[PDB]
């Protein structure tokens, strides 16, 4: 049970610019990760899996990076509808295992 | 070999010393099933099979009698009444390379469980319920095998482990692989209890003067009294006389 | 394995020789703090150099570090018989200090 | 004559037995390889797939009268032999224990093995055969009997008496 | 469309039982690594259970011994039985088909609310 | 079999350049196996550089010896090449190929392009 800690908690950026969110692990998570965007009101949506591979359909506007014990998700240009919660899920032990985060609330203006 | 492609071998017809192992390595994983490791070197077996392969760190526990998992239930399964044992020793000095050693794989997807000592090599693209993405990608066409991809930055849980599985047999065994023996150094000229390869008796041993034929192992006087024996080590013939006794 | 150093090196007495402690691993960070330790024949490692191209006052002036990018080429000119010892590399990672696989230097 | 084959059948339906001599060594194997209708006449081998369980090799068994006794009772098959200078001679001579093999195959039928130089080879042929030197082999069947054996001063059998042949012998 | 639809959500008295159900379409579940996730109102998510393609299932520690996952393979659907609902287990439960190293969890379920009397 | 070199792309005159060649498919424990280095000037032919046998007896090209101490580490199956005192002749590409006795350098790596100038 590896505990993941995201940072910061909130972010308010003017429309159209970049946003950078860090989620921090406590051990070696190499390149086993994913990022989910759970727009408020329904189930999450996979954005970027593995280390930085962008899930199908998912706008290129997202960018994941990092490896080992530290990871970061980056968005190129926030549009008005990008406001949602994001979680980095690790899976270094797959059968049976996954570990979620505390989530991050990102909004605009 | 890979977990699903172990290199079977048999080891029989030999005087087997199961304690030559202990001088090899720290033997990270060494627990014996059906036979005690302490009393291994002496016991005898029918046919000793050996399966050699490599797995990841946190999956060595799945190689056990009756244990279900993803490497045990999909690509390598040993019986519940298994007799033999498994030996796994971390080896990431010869198996884990920087970038991912995509040489050891493991069936991750399959149809059902496998029978004991059932090895499969098939590397076809798994189905997708309907006609799959034969030779292409798509919704859910997930290959059944997946490589481990060991690297020297992986934690000990993600490191390659070499593993050998020995399968014994104890039912009807034609003892062929076992027995270290113990030729108690020879004593002469004293009435001593002797056991020459099963021949047990008492008496005084004396230098012989009779020519045993090369195929003979015993000597007898009238009335089947065992009079002489040849050494199984130096092949010297020895005379046996019961030590002195009498009335007073 | 985490960081990486060659098995051993042996340089003839009185010449120069350089040793590298390559990371051989992605995202070891900026690889900017790199300390080197001299392991004596059975003694506690002593900081010889930190900030590879810098050097702490108190040791000779022949040891010299360098940076060819992502590694630290430790150089030693005018090799003396006193230098037969072990050498190690050290560099902060993102979460914690890491060490090199070790290198042995024997003067002959 | 270079070998024999034993078993309950020549087909691969049972783990039959094979013993084949050669100029270099003897090779003994038990692998249930289905063989042809006739032993192949040398084109060095002719047999089907195998499930071999035992294999062994040692020096070869080679006017000289070679004698052999084949016995297989207790799950073991035993061979005794003797090579003598020279039809069957009247001379007395005992056979010596050569090998005690552990195979426990249920042997019921047996055959001999031939070879030939620069001979054609087919799985099946008629009684035409191929040319070969003049030679012959005799076969006899053993029975449970009572024997009186005489051992000499050096431990070798020199004479024997059949206890149930005639009244004087009895 | 490819989807996972759920049922069983409602209200039950403490110590009671419940059964969560998961329906799928255009994709099978029996041979797919299935994973039920849940979310307490306002909190994060947590892996609850998994069943393999051979049947060997697994459960989280927080719910070990009380919940049992099953699936009617004959008609291509998933289920999760719950019992002994205590004050913690009040959460919204999601159905997911997780792949792992080859593509992380993607396809999820509409969810199902599970609250207690109080 | 596969090999890969890595290291500095740029270097200054009279400096110690270091290179690490990582391979995959084989290790440095089996007999016959060795690892050598080769360089190639732009638009010219190759030449030999060094060789490290499997018994840890090392060999270099006769003309260019008494320098370029090539070390190695058989634990992570890595070879290290280090060349000091860069001259404008040393401006060339560098490759790390595996050497056996008859098929000299049958398995080459990736290669790092290096320039020597201000
Ligand atoms: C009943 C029986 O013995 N059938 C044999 C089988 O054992 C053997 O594997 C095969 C090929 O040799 O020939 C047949
Ligand atoms: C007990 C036993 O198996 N006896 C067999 C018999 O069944 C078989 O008919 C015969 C030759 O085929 O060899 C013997
Ligand atoms: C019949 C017989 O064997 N007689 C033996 C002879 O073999 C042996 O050579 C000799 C002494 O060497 O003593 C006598």
């Amino acid at each position: 049970e590896i505990v993941m800690t995201q940072s910061p908690a909130t972010l308010s950026v003017s429309p159209g610019e970049r946003a950078t969110l860090s989620c921090r692990a406590s051990q070696s998570v190499s390149s086993d990760l994913a990022w989910y965007q759970q727009k408020p009101g329904q189930a999450p949506r996979l954005l970027i899996y593995g280390a930085s591979t962008r899930a199908t359909g998912i706008p290129a506007r997202f960018s994941g990076s990092g490896s080992g014990t530290e990871f970061t998700l980056t968005i190129s240009s926030l549009q008005s509808e990008d406001s949602a919660v994001y979680y980095c899920q690790q899976y270094n032990n797959w059968p049976p295992g996954y570990t979620f985060g505390q989530g991050t609330k990102l909004e605009i203006k | 070999a890979s977990v699903y492609a172990w290199n079977r071998k048999r080891i029989s017809n030999c005087v087997a010393d199961y304690s030559v192992l202990y001088n090899f390595a720290p033997f990270f994983a060494f627990k014996c099933y059906g036979v005690s490791p302490t009393k291994l070197n002496d016991l005898c077996f029918t046919n000793v099979y050996a399966d050699s392969f490599v797995i990841r760190g946190n999956e060595v526990s799945q190689i056990a009698p009756g244990q279900t998992g993803n490497i045990a239930d999909y690509n390598y399964k040993l019986p519940d009444d298994f007799t033999g044992c498994v030996i796994a020793w971390n080896s990431n000095k010869l198996d884990s390379k920087v970038g991912g050693n995509y040489n050891y794989r493991y069936r991750l997807f399959r149809k059902s469980n496998l029978k004991p000592f059932e090895r499969d090599i098939s590397t076809e693209i798994y189905q997708a319920g309907n006609k799959p993405c034969n030779g292409v990608a798509g919704v859910n066409c997930y290959f059944p095998l997946q490589s481990y991809g060991f690297r020297p930055t992986y934690g000990v849980g993600h490191q390659p482990y070499r593993v050998v599985v020995l399968s014994f047999e104890l039912l009807h065994a034609p003892a062929t692989v076992c027995g270290p023996k113990k030729s108690t150094n020879l004593v002469k000229n004293k009435c001593v209890n002797f056991n020459f390869n099963g021949l047990t008796g008492t008496g005084v041993l004396t230098e012989s003067n009779k020519k045993f034929l090369p195929f003979q192992q015993f000597g007898r006087d009238i009335a089947d009294t065992t009079d002489a024996v040849r050494d199984p080590q130096t092949l010297e013939i020895l005379d046996i006389t019961p030590c002195s006794f009498g009335g007073v | 394995s985490a960081l990486t150093q060659p098995a051993s090196v042996s340089g003839s007495p009185g010449q120069s020789i350089t040793i590298s402690c390559t990371a051989t691993s992605s995202d070891v960070g900026a690889y900017q703090y790199v300390s080197w330790y001299q392991q004596y024949p059975g003694k506690a490692p002593k900081l010889m150099i930190y900030e590879v191209s810098k050097r702490p006052s108190g040791v000779s002036n022949r040891f010299s570090g360098s940076k060819s990018g992502n590694t630290a080429s430790l150089t030693i000119s005018g090799l003396q018989a006193e230098d037969d010892a072990y050498y190690y590399c050290n560099s902060y990672t993102t979460s914690s200090v890491v060490f090199g696989g070790g290198t042995k230097l024997t003067v002959l | 004559i270079r070998g024999w084959i034993f078993g309950t059948t020549l087909d691969s339906k049972t783990q039959s037995l094979l013993i084949v001599n050669n100029a270099t060594n003897v090779v003994i194997k038990v692998c249930e390889f289905q063989f042809c209708n006739d032993p192949f006449l040398d084109f060095r081998v002719y047999s089907s797939a195998n499930n071999c369980t035992f294999e062994y090799v040692s020096q070869p068994f080679l006017k000289n009268l070679r004698e052999f006794v084949f016995k297989n009772i207790d799950g073991y098959f035993k061979i005794y032999s003797k090579h003598t200078p020279i039809d069957l001679p009247q001379g007395f001579s005992a056979l010596e224990p050569l090998v005690d093999l552990p195979i426990g195959i249920n042997i019921t039928r047996f055959q001999t093995l031939l070879a030939l130089h620069r001979s054609y080879l087919t799985p099946g042929d008629s009684s035409s055969g191929w040319t070969a030197g003049a030679a012959a082999y005799y076969v006899g069947y053993l029975q449970p009997r009572t024997f009186l054996l005489k051992y000499n001063e050096n431990g070798t059998i020199t004479d024997a008496v059949d206890c149930a042949l005639d009244p004087l012998s009895e | 469309e490819v989807q996972l639809v759920e049922s069983g959500g409602g209200l039950v008295q403490p110590g009671g039982s419940l059964r969560l159900s998961c329906a799928a379409s255009e994709i099978t579940v029996s041979r797919n690594y299935m994973s039920w996730v849940r979310q307490a109102p306002g909190k994060g998510l947590e892996w609850v259970s998994v069943m393999f393609a051979g049947g060997s299932t697994f459960y989280a520690d927080s719910v070990k011994g009380r919940f049992t996952i099953s699936r009617d393979n004959s008609k291509n659907t998933l289920y999760l039985q719950m019992n002994s609902l205590r004050a913690e287990d009040t959460a919204v439960y999601y159905c997911a088909r997780d792949l792992g190293v080859v593509g992380a969890t993607d396809y999820w379920g509409q969810g199902t609310l599970v609250t207690v009397s109080s | 079999i596969t090999l890969k070199e890595s290291g500095p792309t740029l270097v200054k005159p009279t400096q110690t350049l270091t290179l690490t060649c990582t391979f995959s498919g084989f290790s440095l424990s089996t007999g016959g196996v060795s690892v050598g280095w080769i360089r190639q000037p732009p638009g010219k032919a190759l030449e030999w550089l060094a060789l490290i046998y499997w018994d840890d007896d090392k060999r270099y090209s006769p003309s260019l010896e008494s320098r370029l101490t090539i070390t190695k580490d058989t634990s992570k199956n890595l070879v290290v090449l280090t060349l000091t005192n860069m001259d404008p002749v040393d401006t060339a590409t560098y490759y790390c190929a595996h050497k056996t006795i008859p098929t000299i350098f049958d398995y080459w790596g990736q290669g790092t392009l290096v320039t020597v100038s201000s």
